[PDB]
DNA sequence: GGCAGTACTAGTATGAAAGTACTTGAGCTTGATC
RNA sequence: UAUAUACAUAAAGACCAGGC
DNA sequence: GATCAAGCTCAAGTACTTAAGCCTGGTCTATACTAGTACTGCC
């Protein structure tokens, strides 16, 4: 991506299904918003059980 | 406004402490002040 | 090391009776058998041959558990009519019918070979 | 006997049962069962002390 | 043939926590004395 | 003929990997 | 009436205690220094 880029595309709005495949791209950045799932997961039952 | 909320903010009660991260304080306005816009702007400019 | 024999399933063992039958007390001429070491095959067979008996008001079989092998078929008939009458007249009319297919079945080979 | 599965949470999650002796290796359990205890079945493990 | 020195082996000796509570130091106020 | 061979030992700790 | 000293309170800095539940596998566990004993070489 270009600096500066705020567009929908750049900033990691994935305009396509999992049935249509996402994109390389939207590949990674799915992969960005899906690791913040893992850790929360794994911090929040440590604190949760103390 | 974002305030704390889910387990974060369930140490703050729980150990009861000093400083919490996001403090806040809700306020109701008694006469014309609460329906007036302009004459509830006065006060908040009293408050901040 | 506590997987079952294989053989357990089609073989007796000393005391197991193949058949119990035991009345049913919620219902007049209601009696249920109980067969052990059989499974779908045979029971659905005689399930739906006496429900071709009009004077059987209800058959039905279920096999209790998948990993225990026996079968247990509840069935009720009219008055003057008794529930075991109803189960031999059922078995005898399969061995009627594939006595019947086996020797249909000879024939269109014969047929078959060479016509 | 009495029939747990880790962490236990809440005391929905220690109940006791009622054996019945079946075959092969593991326990089996209800479906129903699998809410208290929050067990799907994927290798997971459960104890089972015998009073 | 015996004594001394050196080497080897065996045993013994030693960055990316957070929060709360307590203690110490400094500053301010009051009282006493000149 | 009688009588006898009855159970104990694999230490503990450390880090590492995985499971739910 | 003013100045100095003492006492009390407040704030800041430093130190001490805890960080999930159960379970299965594996690999690996001192080194260095000193003293004593034995063997070899030389007188
Ligand atoms: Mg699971």
């Amino acid at each position: 991506f270009i600096k500066d880029d705020y567009g929908p595309e750049s900033r990691g709005f994935v305009e396509n299904s999992y049935l249509a495949g996402l994109t390389p791209t939207e590949f990674f950045f799915h992969a960005m918003g899906g690791r913040e799932g893992l850790i929360d997961t794994a911090v929040k039952t440590a604190e949760t059980g103390y | 406004k974002n305030v704390t909320l889910g387990v974060p903010r369930l140490k703050e009660l729980i150990n009861i402490s000093k400083k919490p991260k996001t403090p806040s304080l809700t306020v109701f306005l008694l006469g014309q002040s609460a329906r007036d816009a302009e004459r509830a702007k006065d006060i908040l400019c009293r408050l901040e | 090391m506590n997987a079952p024999p294989a053989f357990e399933s089609f073989l007796l063992f000393e005391g197991e009776k193949k058949i119990t039958i035991n009345k049913d007390t919620k219902v007049p001429n209601a009696c249920l058998f109980t067969i052990n070491k059989e499974d779908h095959t045979l029971g659905n067979i005689i399930k739906s041959q006496l429900l071709k008996d009009p004077q059987v008001l209800f058959a039905g079989y279920k096999v209790p558990h998948p990993l225990e092998h026996k079968i247990i078929i509840r069935v009720q008939t009219t008055p003057d009519y008794s529930p075991q009458e109803a189960f031999t007249n059922a078995i005898t009319d399969l061995i009627s019918e594939l006595s019947l297919l086996e020797e249909r079945f000879r024939v269109a080979i014969k047929d078959k070979q060479e016509g | 006997v009495i029939f747990n599965r880790q962490p236990t949470l809440h005391k929905m999650s220690m109940m006791g049962h009622r054996v019945r002796i079946l075959p092969w290796s593991t326990f089996r359990l209800n479906l129903s069962v699998t809410t208290p205890y929050n067990a799907d079945f994927d290798g997971d493990e459960m104890n089972l002390h015998l009073p």
